[PDB]
């Protein structure tokens, strides 16, 4: 997988490919419907790496809560993961610090996060990726960054494609969205 | 064992 | 074993195969009378690979609840899934995330899908295969998918006979089911 | 050991073998009184398979029960097992799916079944065997089961004596029961 | 793999199965052109077990001596088979007593014997099998052997189709031959 | 990689994927100049999977004997390819029988063939395909090859195609080579 | 190490990054003196990943040969190459196929070649880099290629600069060479 | 990471370096918007090596508390990190002594404090430095200290840059701190 | 061990500590009388870190040659050790590339350079050390090195100084020499 | 750590080392405010070997109780040692008799003592010594302790000062206590 | 064992306990008539320390060279001893720089010295000591070296005495020689 | 240690060495003043080997008895053992059937019995030894026993004595009882 | 141990 | 590794 | 696994 | 470790 | 670990 | 560990 | 095993 996110111009982006890997064996966009690995959480997106059955866990687990979570500063982000890490615990049978198994990006409009599996919470100020194929895509996006025709959106994108292009764990096509920074 |  | 699933022009079906194997032991469906893989779940089919005791654990579990559940989204076989796994640690002496041990397809009028050991939960957009045998019934499905005069039926039951011809822990006969896409 | 089962013109047949082992030394049927590896269990015989504690383990299990169980069928044959391995678990002191550790051949009027050491139960349609000698019985049964000299306890007896003939674990005499199929 | 041999009524058969493996692959005869197991070796027929490189390793080997050895008795066969691993060795690139890594039967009108893997030679008197469905065919031969209207060919062919019909390493068709013991 | 082979209605044929792999890396034939899998070697075509060095080591080693080989009968491939073994110890620093740690596929006008890594040299009568591809492949194939619209070489491609769709060490483009069968 | 190796327009470009470590240690350009990766051979250049010390014992190896090398395709690469091999063993005291355990990338006027540590020699068509920063490089190499204001010096050079951004064996200052692809 | 404490000439100062690393994988300051490795609890300063989780675990902690603790003294800091380990493992998910997993120093106007991962606490006297760079920083303070025109911290600083001018787990810019002793 | 070499302003310095260690034993210079770790070899002189046998070592191997060796080029002391090794190997008992389990530093008037157990050579710029104590001795050379009270030799002993201070593998007095840089 | 203890002419002493490890690292008295090894409780001295946290958890200990201990019989230090560990277990997080990983020496006007690891607790008649150092120290006691110019305070040094000579664990100065034997 | 060594006051001395381990078994000079550890080679001794063994070697070895050797300097013992150690491996079976496995002390006239295991030649300036008694003896001799009512001889004999006091390895008598120092 | 017992002419004795050990340290009873490995225990004596710790333990285990046990007849000192089990694991920090780590021998009036460690109570009719100086002891014992003029603790202290002759774990002095034999 |  |  |  |  |  |  |  690939993940990535992008702060620039007054925009925010976030992006993902879209291959599921068994294995060697390739799950394209073509053979599986549900193939997205972004999700939607309040207004933040967050794109997830890992198991697969992470984007349908997270899914169920913010659903079920009073209302959605605030994912917009470093110190609440990292509140909502450490009680998130019990109920991957007491409900959804996860097994120095422990791991919750997956690294994620986050983006809303008040800013762009990142959480690792050991409950590392960054906030970046340019771009990031996560995922196997994240080197790839960092290069990318280093040559890319300051490039005044590629709005963040298309940094974003390019990314992933860097990664899809020489990593066996990404695939195209591109899921891919933007919004405004807010002031 | 299925990953992203 | 090899379990597959397709859905073509408005049909979907699901086949797999009838062979049990103990050790380098054959079961042919020849000495078994049970020898069947597929179960039925309201109106829905499970088709189970892994440990031959799965299909009677299932049918015991899905008997056992108020009603059979509905199997016809992600979320919802997400959720029947996950609460699933539990009862098989709980009652069934079963031992990242944890896993299942057992991959299996499910048709229903309502679409196709997959649920691997680790509570993914797939939405197959034309065909699948799941089982040891499940590559070479992927590759006969590619090259006969297309075909004008093969119905999904006969593209699912040409999947597991590929596998029965060159893979030894698959055997015909197929056994195979089909349904109307619902609108 | 060698167990087998046979169905055949309307009669059941269930036999076994006698020599018990305790490593390379062997205890004939000459030298121990209860050599026996069949029970009867209500109207079923039970030939057993793995440690000989287990005859007396399920003599005395059964036993305690307020009536026989019904191993009639497929999923009743597994209600039975799958409470039972929690009693050699809770009284008994036994230690993918947990194994019970045995293997068992079921014969009664009803039909003929087995039930493997993750409860995998099946029922056969002509004739089946378990144990360390298996494989030779089958393939004498093979050869003899169309034979229309050979009733159904014959052919079940010379399963047994193909595998004493040429196995370790296996020894003369052969001890056998037949019954009537019902109608 | 299943080979066969057999004595009876003045006449000597040899059989084989005639499929090959490449793990859980099978490779049939359907693919396999020279499928066959058993080689020619002067008058004696040589059926192997083991790596499906043997079979072209004895033809070269063989063909290369100024005559062909004479293979009708244990001492005989000994001397040629301590010779010929040496060359395995020497030669062909083989890595308490060393394996040769193959099992063989050989037929002639003289006798017929077997050679193991640490090259202890056997004269059999009435039938054999070696392979992994090996004790499938002795169970088979074992029913049959005394049967009178199946003469040795029958019962060495019965052996290899009792190993394919419950063995995931052996496969139909059956290849075999029959000769005249000599006076 | 995935490599295979086909003989039909009077033509032979042979492909390969295009893909290298260094680790997860992907090295395709759009950044790769010299991505071919298979040399010509006489009028013999030898697709190559296993180390990409291999195909530098033939095609040089072939080029220094007298005469290219012949390569149109079982016996003279192994030959071939048990002197070969010994040059890739000697010269070429190569490291139950010794691997030569290669599988190919060899096409000519006289036959297709095949030489796994233990030099088991093998006579197709249909199709093969070698690499960790290959059970794609051949599940493609069985479905194509009685289509009467395709011929020896698209089956062939086909194979490979099938290979590339779902498993990460198979890659577009394809290349591929026909021949007709001699009289 | 990061090495980089790019064709693009009529010219012909390779470049490394200065970093030398010891463990966690780094040594920069600014305290070791010989710190260029690229060393010169005939009229190519030749970037060095892998120990310290291949450099100079590619430096003594080539400077002893009668005259230099032609390091300009890849069967001439290959036998270079396998020579190297024999003598790194038997005169530097180096230790499948066995390993050089260095991976380079030569530049010349006729092509841009790889040779990886087992011996694997690829011509590229268009841009590749070697060396732990590689990624990093393929991305960035993979977004500037086409940019039309960067010229093959420009595109190397910013490989090595964005694996020194993000990892932590690679480091400027950059050092980089271009020459004109021969007609 | 390099942290460092100096206490000279009535002021004392804390610094730290200020890169992240992820494997290899360097995540400077110029990426990661929340790069302080040194945080304020009360009127002290903590600066942390370990994983970067730890940073966000002692924010969140000791912003629970009914007012910040005094860390002023051996014995004091000592039951505040006593206390802390039973938390960081029944809130936080931490796994001869058990280990807390982090060093921190601490500085304060009443003086300056080391704790390392087993609880032992330290007052120093003149400077110290915690994390995978600390001997490089011990070695340029050791050199610095007597230095007139050095304020403390001046030496604290150049702890740090002596560290990431050598050692690939620190990184430029330095963060410190600076207070005047109290009386 | 420390040994450190700088050279600054038209000298050249090189220096040691003298204790030598036997496990946790410590014997320093005031009992062992031939401590010194630096000899003189040519007008070169060599500082050595690793077994205290080697001392011995290179001082017979270079009193046995025609003449003493040039040592004031990186391809001249290249040649020297890879002679060396040899040596090591076939007269004083010695067990990627192999190593000479030595580091070592040299100094002479035409250059500051070391020799790490791969036989990886290096010139400096400026200054460096080996030895476990190495890091100390960079970090406070670091911080000292632009002194401009501080000449060569001053700036080497302080190196070798800040590891006596902290680190149990070194131990003062400090042994030290310098020279003329030469034009 | 080097600890000792003597009981000479109506005097009793007791000595210890102040050098602190932290690997090979040392952290001398002069930059470490708290280095004393020694602690008091009641009347009594303790000299604490093992992990330097335990001098603040006896000391956190001690504190806590009701009154201190009396510690002036082998059986009444067993018992607030027996109990000390339980302690150490249920509050300090320690983890074929429990260690409780310290030794410890005690002094006081009733006698001298010693409690090891295993809670074996010693009265000793002359002097003794505990640590790493502790045979250095044995031996120059050994040699010292008749001298009639040496008292009990300056043999207990003189054993701490011969560890720090020749031990790389052990460091001066030299803290010491002495008093009254009582009556 | 202990063996000790002296030089003071224009004598030299050295010394040895006597026993001889077998396991935990003593054998002490009262039951070992040959108890001597203490050899003479020209007009040095040499005391040895390792498997009791060596002493014959060595005895045996220096007897058959053509004049015993020089063995008053660090160089000239070191070549004795590396031309020794090629002997133990030729001609008395022994098995980074291999082992002699002895530690020896070699007294004469000109000097005292030492050589350990690996070679390593040492001269000492006041008194040394090898054996795992040897920490014991370092600290009885460091106590009573400057004494002035005891001669070179005392000291050493007081070394052995104290590990014998201590330690299960060594045991009295002391055997020991005294020498003056040549002008 | 080495324990004795003995009962000879109407008397009953006990004895034990005197020495402690420390690894190979050696802690004689002239350093140590609770050096006696006897307890009294009622009119028992109990005699002790294992941890010094037991000695301790014992001791404050049965003074907190209502009264001390009857320790007289094999049942007898079996309860008390086995009760004592579970305290040594309850109260006291210890760890097919468990051990209580400890071998004993006991001596009343009464009779003479052992205890070992896994609670085999054994009474002896002669003598007896426990502890690694045992069969030292028993050799002496049995060469003693019917000396006429040796008397039971004459024996029973020559055991101790042969041990501490030739074993490294024993030490004199001996402690030893007598008790009249009761009628 | 029984499989599908 | 090709078996018979 | 992100450190400092 | 470049694979086909 | 920090030791004494 | 200090032994009897 | 005497080390620098």
């Amino acid at each position: 997988t690939t993940v990535t996110i992008v702060r620039k111009d007054g925009r925010i982006a976030i992006a993902a490919d879209t291959l599921t890997k068994w294995g060697g064996g390739k799950e394209s966009a073509d053979y599986v419907a549900n193939h997205e690995k972004i999700i939607r959480v309040g207004d933040s997106y967050v794109a997830i790496t890992g198991s697969a059955t992470f984007k349908l866990i997270l899914a169920d687990y913010f659903a079920s809560l009073d209302e959605p979570p605030q994912l917009d500063s470093v110190a609440r982000i990292f509140c909502v993961w450490n009680t998130l890490h019990g109920a991957l615990k007491e409900h959804y049978y996860l097994q120095d610090l422990e791991s919750s198994r997956m690294d994620v990006l986050i983006a809303n409009p008040r800013g762009i996060f990142g959480v690792a599996a050991h409950r590392t919470v960054q906030e970046f100020s340019k771009f990031y990726a996560y995922g196997s194929g994240s080197p790839y895509a960092l290069g990318a996006m280093y040559a890319a960054y300051r490039a005044p025709s590629l709005d963040a959106e298309a940094v974003a994108r390019l990314g992933v494609m860097a990664a899809a292009e020489f990593h066996d764990e990404s695939g195209l096509p591109v899921q891919s969205f933007v919004m405004e920074l807010s002031p | 064992i299925i990953t992203x």
